[PDB]
């Protein structure tokens, strides 16, 4: 009985549970493409993260060796 | 950026060291020590679309006066004629990781030596020796990121 | 010097000829590593009945709201690293011829 959980789990009802099936067939698709496009952005954002741990590792080697 | 000028001085065709030698005897038509000074460099500069100041004239000579005479002779002239005939820092950092295989932030002798072997060319023993000490400007065993730049200036 | 400074440059030029190639291929093992993580994380769709077809779209809809949360919390770790790099990078930073030949000969 939390206010946001009753309201968060209500975006499904208002966007899916109200109309056609030959529209559900063409809506269930683009909901997955919205994830594949979102699961790729999450990959190229972890690879970049790995690379910054190296830059900062290199930079932290230069501020301590040049003092 | 010094030992890259000699590279294009050694590779000067003898059909090009003849023009420069000819155009250098005309340069000095009136100097005692037979060498280019500020009097002569004054001529072919303001008689060529400038008017550089006498000190500004002497600093085009000190950059290639490896003799301390202020008299750019012939061997100092070819160095000058190749300072007027590269690779970016934003790019020499994504190459600096393909050396640092153990990902420590440095390039020790065994990281450069495995890179030398993959070049398809034949490495000797002295090639690896002179290269490391060309980069390691403090003899700490590694070429850090600040030296890997002063190392690879002007490399195509 | 024990070697010609024109060969010293030959070797130097040949080193950066493969570090670029070992980077055009590092960024190639990573192009594939993507699609292999997008058939595991984004198992493509294939079809149902007008009933329990529905409780799929209500699961994708609940996935996007979570996927973008997974994408947000890693972004704000990349976003913060960009800030510290330019903050580290700031600390360390503080520490003619052919026209003369033609006019002579
Ligand atoms: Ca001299
Ligand atoms: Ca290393
Ligand atoms: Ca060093």
């Amino acid at each position: 009985r939390e206010k946001k959980k009753i309201l968060a789990e209500r975006r499904k009802v208002l966007a899916i549970d109200h109309l056609n099936e030959d529209q559900l067939r063409e809506k269930a698709k683009e909901l997955w493409q919205s994830i594949y496009n979102l699961e790729a952005e999450k990959f190229d954002l972890q690879e970049k993260f790995k690379q910054q741990k190296y830059e900062i590792n290199v930079l932290r080697n230069r501020i301590n060796d040049n003092q | 950026m010094d030992d890259i000028y000699k590279a294009a001085v050694e590779q000067l065709t003898e059909e090009q060291k003849n023009e420069f030698k000819a155009a250098f005897d005309i340069f000095v038509l009136g100097a005692e020590d037979g060498s280019i000074s500020t009097k002569e460099l004054g001529k072919v500069m303001r008689m060529l679309g400038q008017n550089p100041t006498p000190e500004e004239l002497q600093e085009m000579i000190d950059e290639v006066d490896e003799d301390g005479s202020g008299t750019v002779d012939f061997d100092e002239f070819l160095v000058m004629m190749v300072r007027s005939m590269g690779k970016s820092e934003e790019e020499l950092s994504d190459l600096f990781r393909m050396f640092d295989k153990n990902a420590d932030g440095y390039i020790d002798l065994e990281e450069l030596k495995i890179m030398l072997q993959a070049t398809g060319e034949t490495i000797t023993e002295d090639d690896i020796e002179e290269l490391m000490k060309d980069g390691d400007k403090n003899n700490d065993g590694r070429i850090d990121y600040d030296e890997f730049l002063e190392f690879m200036k002007g490399v195509e | 010097s024990k070697i010609s400074a024109s060969r010293k440059l030959q070797l130097k030029t040949l080193l950066l000829q493969i570090a670029k190639q070992e980077l055009e291929r590092e960024a190639e093992e990573r192009r594939g590593e993507k699609g292999r993580a997008l058939s595991t994380r984004a198992q493509p769709l294939e079809l149902l009945g007008f009933a329990e077809l529905q409780d799929l779209a209500r699961q994708l809809h609940a996935r996007v709201d979570k996927v973008d949360e997974e994408r947000y919390d890693i972004e704000a770790k990349v976003t913060k690293n960009i800030t510290e790099i330019a903050d580290l990078t700031q600390k360390i930073f503080d520490l003619s011829a052919d026209a003369m030949m033609q006019a002579l000969l």
